[PDB]
RNA sequence: GUGGGAGAGGGUGGUGGAAUUCCCGGAGUAGCGGUGAAAUGCGCAGAUACCGGGAGGAACGCCGAUGGCGAAGGCAGCCACCUGGUCCACCCGUGACGCUGAGGCGCGAAAGCGUGGGGAGCAAACCGGAUUAGAUACCCGGGUAGUCCACGCCCUAAACGAUGCGCGCUAGGUCUCUGGGUCUCCUGGGGGCCGAAGCUAACGCGUUAAGCGCGCCGCCUGGGGAGUACGGCCGCAAGGC
């Protein structure tokens, strides 16, 4: 058990509907794979620095969680199924370093 | 030389590690893409060893540029 | 017969030739010209001049269509980039603004022997 | 990898008395839960070659504390290879 | 043992953008390319230059260093999993359990070999164009093995610090990577430079010894013949010891 943090970036076009579907099969899949989640930020449309998937810009979704190491990598294959997701970066969360402090 | 000034001291507190953030990290970038050497940053060995790698990082995820157009000349 | 009246110079400058595309704002050319345009056939056409008079039949050739200001773009490091620049500058044309895009690898391809002790 | 509960689980299991955390019994299991640990990674990753060379390294120095105790104490020696179930 | 630290140390999977080539579309015209100068070559079946979309292979720009890691070879986009080494603090545990190491066994850049795959760029051989007295070369246009992946071989090198490993002792100064501390400074591990004593044929080395000592291994004994011949062992072969 061990704790990261789920960068996903999806289509900007989402109507809510599309959207709430498409959060609903990442909570779904974030179940079915044993990932607690601890906390959430939806940063929503934010414009990127370089074009990804033909599209200026994207949607964010950050999740800080919990889960069994052996599956981390398991579990993002299926995150990346879904079309309307164009990014996701799993990373081992670390204590903050501070700069200029 | 580089005397004009250093991305440091022209910053105040923050995180080194956090890849999310772009209105600091991008400070550390030059006119083009290209990730400031320590003359620039006047960062450290340390600083400068985990600032390129949270970089590298908020390009992967479409935050920061891996390249820029050089304006003017 | 189109009438742009605004658009972009790109400037492809090598130690061989020079040559100059000028295009509508879309990027699709409309005139071009170069050191083999001009009468300079073997490395004359590396020459600044070549490329000064390349730039200038790209520009004269491009009034033709009444065009007016234009945004330079440069690439490649080649004798007469500068030069064509200047030609381009005061050709009649307004120059809107410059901009080197020349493109660097990331290394991805083993270059020529030629090019080598590099990536 | 190896937790904090297994290793405290091997030392009080192997300690010659309570407090021991150095002797050679400790340091064979020890060694011996590393050694078992790690080739079961080599069965997989058999190109891994950097890591079989920590693995020699430790059966050279679980060999070495062997002949130690077999030396000193043939019973303790006996016994420590009965439990941990060594020699093949 | 407990608690902490840094790292391109290794293996597996996934993934990101820049560029080259090829394909498709748009626009567009007489050349592009290349050199000392040229020519071969490519281009009116529309190339070069420009925009858009797609396919694939290989390598990872800036960070980047006089930096870091590894026993050596060697290791550099990013992410996760698996895994080796190592350093510091505490002074907790065992109680000489140590050092070296013939033979053995494993690792071992590049090239090369076998089977299967892959093939963008580059490129032995080879096909051409130049240069030249000639040019079986240097320069230019092509191009196969190969370079890439997997599995199995090969075992070499300017495999280099041309400096075997370990431990003790013998001024300092300075730069730096990485810990700890009462954090001007002190203390420990690593990488550089100049230098005390000393050493050295000299150059130079000088707490990272080539100094002062002890232990153990490998090796040398004038040059050519020759790393050849014979024998043996190893290898599919090339060939290695
Ligand atoms: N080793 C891979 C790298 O590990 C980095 O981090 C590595 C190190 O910083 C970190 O150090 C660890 C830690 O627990 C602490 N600092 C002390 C500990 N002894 C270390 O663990 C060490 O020893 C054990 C055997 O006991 C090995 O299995 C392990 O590989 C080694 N790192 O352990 C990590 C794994 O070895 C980063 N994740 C990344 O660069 C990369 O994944
Ligand atoms: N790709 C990641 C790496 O893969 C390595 O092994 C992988 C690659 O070396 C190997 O090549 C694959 C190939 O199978 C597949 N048919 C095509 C694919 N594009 C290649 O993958 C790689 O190719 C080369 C390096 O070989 C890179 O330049 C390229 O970026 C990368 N895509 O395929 C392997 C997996 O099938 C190692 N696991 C490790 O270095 C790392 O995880
Ligand atoms: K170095
Ligand atoms: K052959
Ligand atoms: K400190
Ligand atoms: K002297
Ligand atoms: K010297
Ligand atoms: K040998
Ligand atoms: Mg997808
Ligand atoms: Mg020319
Ligand atoms: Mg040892
Ligand atoms: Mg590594
Ligand atoms: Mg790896
Ligand atoms: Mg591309
Ligand atoms: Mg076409
Ligand atoms: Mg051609
Ligand atoms: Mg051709
Ligand atoms: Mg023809
Ligand atoms: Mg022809
Ligand atoms: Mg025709
Ligand atoms: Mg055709
Ligand atoms: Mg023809
Ligand atoms: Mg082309
Ligand atoms: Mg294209
Ligand atoms: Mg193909
Ligand atoms: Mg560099
Ligand atoms: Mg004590
Ligand atoms: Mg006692
Ligand atoms: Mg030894
Ligand atoms: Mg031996
Ligand atoms: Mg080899
Ligand atoms: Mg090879
Ligand atoms: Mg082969
Ligand atoms: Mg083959
Ligand atoms: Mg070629
Ligand atoms: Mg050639
Ligand atoms: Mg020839
Ligand atoms: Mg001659
Ligand atoms: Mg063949
Ligand atoms: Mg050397
Ligand atoms: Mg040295
Ligand atoms: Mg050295
Ligand atoms: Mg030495
Ligand atoms: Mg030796
Ligand atoms: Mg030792
Ligand atoms: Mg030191
Ligand atoms: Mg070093
Ligand atoms: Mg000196
Ligand atoms: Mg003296
Ligand atoms: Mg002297
Ligand atoms: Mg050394
Ligand atoms: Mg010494
Ligand atoms: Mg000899
Ligand atoms: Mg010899
Ligand atoms: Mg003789
Ligand atoms: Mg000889
Ligand atoms: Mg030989
Ligand atoms: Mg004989
Ligand atoms: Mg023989
Ligand atoms: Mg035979
Ligand atoms: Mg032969």
């Amino acid at each position: 058990m061990r704790r990261y943090e789920v960068n996903i970036v999806l289509n900007p076009n989402l109507d809510q509907s599309q959207l709430a579907l498409e959060k609903e099969i990442i909570q779904r899949a974030l179940e079915n794979y044993g990932a607690r989640v601890e906390k959430v930020e939806e940063l929503g449309l934010r414009r990127l620095a370089y074009p990804i998937a033909k599209d200026p810009q994207g949607y964010f979704l950050w999740y800080q969680v919990e889960m069994p190491e052996d599956r981390v990598n398991d579990l993002a294959r299926e995150l990346r199924i879904r079309d309307n997701v164009r990014r996701v970066m799993v990373v081992k969360s670390q204590e903050p370093f501070l700069a200029n402090a | 030389p580089s005397r004009k000034a250093k991305v440091k001291a022209t910053l105040g507190e923050f995180d080194l590690r956090d890849y999310r953030n772009v209105e600091v990290l991008k400070r550390f970038l030059s006119e083009t893409g290209k990730i400031l050497p320590r003359r620039r940053t006047g960062l450290s060995a340390k600083e400068q060893r985990i600032l390129a790698k949270t970089i590298k990082r908020a390009r992967i995820l479409g935050l920061l540029p891996f390249t820029e157009k050089l304006v003017r000349k | 017969k189109r009438q742009v009246a605004s658009g972009r110079a790109y400037i492809h400058a090598s130690y061989n030739n020079t040559i100059v595309t000028i295009t509508d704002p879309d990027g699709n050319p409309i005139t071009w010209s170069s050191g083999g345009v001009i009468g300079y056939k073997g490395s004359r056409k590396g020459t600044p001049y070549a490329a000064q008079l390349a730039a200038l039949d790209a520009a004269k050739k491009a009034m033709a269509y009444g065009m007016q200001s234009v945004d330079v773009i440069v690439r490649g490091t080649g004798a007469g980039r500068e030069q064509a620049i200047r030609a381009l500058q005061a050709s009649g044309l307004q120059v809107k603004s410059i901009v080197d895009d020349t493109p660097v690898p990331h290394n991805g391809c083993r270059p020529k022997k030629k090019f080598r002790k590099a990536s | 990898p190896i937790t904090k509960e297994e290793k405290q689980k091997v030392i009080q299991e192997f300690a010659r008395f309570p407090g021991d955390t150095g002797s050679t019994e400790v340091q064979v299991a020890l060694l011996t839960l590393r050694i078992n640990r790690l080739s079961e990674h080599l069965k997989v990753h058999k190109k891994d070659h950097h890591s079989h060379r920590g693995l020699l390294m430790m059966v050279g120095q679980r060999r070495r504390l062997l002949r130690y105790l077999q030396r000193e104490d043939p019973e303790r020696y006996r016994a420590l290879i009965e439990k941990l179930g060594i020699r093949g």
